[PDB]
C-alpha cells in the first residue's frame, strides 16, 4: 500500500 | 516540540494547522510511550509492538507510517484489560486498521525452519550455561568504549570550538 | 476484591538467568537503573527496540494468593448508581466513591 | 527513599516455562491458589516441601526505576531523635513518625 | 536435566501430566472412600457386609 505519514 | 502562543485558546483544527509545519511523519516523544504501554500492558504474552506491525503488514498491508496511525487509532481505543487470546489480539487490530481506514480513507514453512532453530539456540545457551562462559561480555565492554568515545569526542569538540581549526591544527 | 481469593505478590531471587524478553528503550532503561548488575539490556538493531534479560541475583515479585476470613460486608444495594440520582459521568470518573 | 531512583514494579506475562525453585507447603499453595492453570506445584517426598513451577502463560512483577523531579524539601535537621527528648523506645517502635 | 527439558520443551510434550491425573484421582478416592466411611459409621460392619 502507498505508504503515508502520520497527519 | 513548537509551542504557540495561545495553546489553550486556539481551537484544535487551528492548532493542528500550526503543528503540521514543522512535523513530519514523526511519531513523537509522548506518543511513543504512550503506544508502547499500551502494547506492554494491553497486548497478550509475548505480542510486541514488533509482532503487531508484521501482523499490520502482512495480513492488512500496512508501510512504516499507515501502521502508524493505526497504533495510535488502537491507543485511543485500547482495552480496559489485556487481551488473552493472540487471535483476540489479531481481531483487535483488525477492527482498529478499519477504524483508520475510514479516518483516511483507504479500504482493504520459513516457519518450520523457525521452530527448529529456536531449539538450537537453546541448545546452545545452556552449554554456555554449563560451560559458565559469558556469550554477552564482547558487548558490555564494547558499550562502555563507546561511551568514553563520545566522551573524550566531546572534549576535543569542544576544545575546537574555542580555539579553532587553524590554532588547533 | 474477593476475600477468598486476595492478591499479593512474594520477593524471590531468580536462581538461574531469566529468559530474554522485548521491551522498549524507555522501558528496558527502567529496568537497568534498578537491577543494574543483575540485568542485561541490548539494542535490537533492526526494530530500535531492546531485549531484557534478568541475570541471576536479580529480585523478582511473583503473585499468589490468600484466603481471608471477612466474607460478609453492609454493602449499598446491588446496582445503586450515582448516574440515576443525576450525577454526571465526568463527576463519577474524577471522584472517589 | 531516592527521588533518583523511584522503585516500581512492572507486569509481564512469562512466555515460556520458569526454571521451578523450591518452597514450604502453605507458600507453594498460596501460588497455585492464585495461577491455577499456569503454574505447578509439587511435592518433594523427601523434604515435604512443594517445587514451584511458573508454566508459560503466568503473570510476572518485574522490579523496575524512575528518575524523579522533586530532589530536595525541608527536612528535620539530621540526627534528629525521639529518643533524646526522651520518648522511650517501645513508643517509637509503635508509632507512625 | 536441562537439554532434557529443552528437548521437552520442543517436543511439546508434558513430562508432568502422569502427576497431575494421579493426584486427581487420588483426591476422588479418600472423597469416595470418606462416604464410604460414612455410610459404615451409620449402619455399622453387620449390616453393610
Amino acid at each position: 500500500i502507498a505508504d503515508e505519514p502520520v497527519k | 516540540g513548537t509551542t504557540p502562543e495561545k495553546p489553550e485558546e486556539t481551537p484544535l483544527e487551528e492548532l493542528a494547522e500550526t503543528f503540521q509545519d514543522t512535523f513530519s511523519g514523526a511519531l513523537g516523544k509522548q506518543s511513543s510511550s504512550l503506544l508502547s504501554r499500551l502494547i506492554s500492558s494491553k497486548m497478550p504474552g509475548g505480542f510486541t509492538i514488533t509482532v503487531a506491525r508484521k501482523y499490520l503488514q502482512t495480513r492488512w498491508g500496512l508501510p512504516s507510517g499507515r501502521q502508524d496511525g493505526v497504533l495510535l487509532v488502537a491507543l485511543s481505543n485500547e482495552p480496559a484489560a489485556r487481551l488473552g487470546s493472540e487471535a483476540d489480539a489479531k481481531a483487535f487490530l483488525d477492527s482498529m486498521a478499519q477504524k483508520y481506514a475510514s479516518i483516511v480513507g483507504v479500504d482493504l514453512l520459513e516457519e518450520i525452519t523457525k521452530d527448529h532453530k529456536v531449539l538450537a539456540r537453546q541448545q546452545l545457551q545452556v552449554l554456555a550455561r554449563y560451560l559458565k562462559m559469558d556469550l554477552d561480555n564482547g558487548e558490555r565492554k564494547f558499550l562502555k568504549e563507546k561511551d568514553t568515545v563520545a566522551e573524550l569526542q566531546a572534549q576535543l569538540d569542544y576544545l575546537n570550538a574555542e580555539l579553532g581549526e587553524f590554532f588547533v591544527n | 476484591y474477593n476475600p477468598e481469593k486476595k492478591e499479593m505478590i512474594q520477593e524471590v531471587i531468580v536462581e538461574e538467568d531469566l529468559e530474554p524478553f522485548e521491551a522498549s528503550k524507555e522501558t528496558a532503561e527502567q529496568f537497568k537503573h534498578q537491577h543494574g548488575d543483575k540485568v542485561d539490556i541490548f539494542e535490537i538493531p533492526e526494530t530500535g527496540e531492546y531485549s531484557v534479560k534478568l541475570l541471576k541475583g536479580a529480585t523478582l515479585y511473583i503473585p499468589k494468593a490468600l484466603r481471608f476470613d471477612r466474607l460478609v460486608a453492609g454493602q449499598i444495594p446491588t446496582g445503586w448508581n450515582a448516574k440515576t440520582y443525576g450525577i454526571s459521568d465526568d463527576i463519577i470518573s474524577q471522584v472517589d466513591p
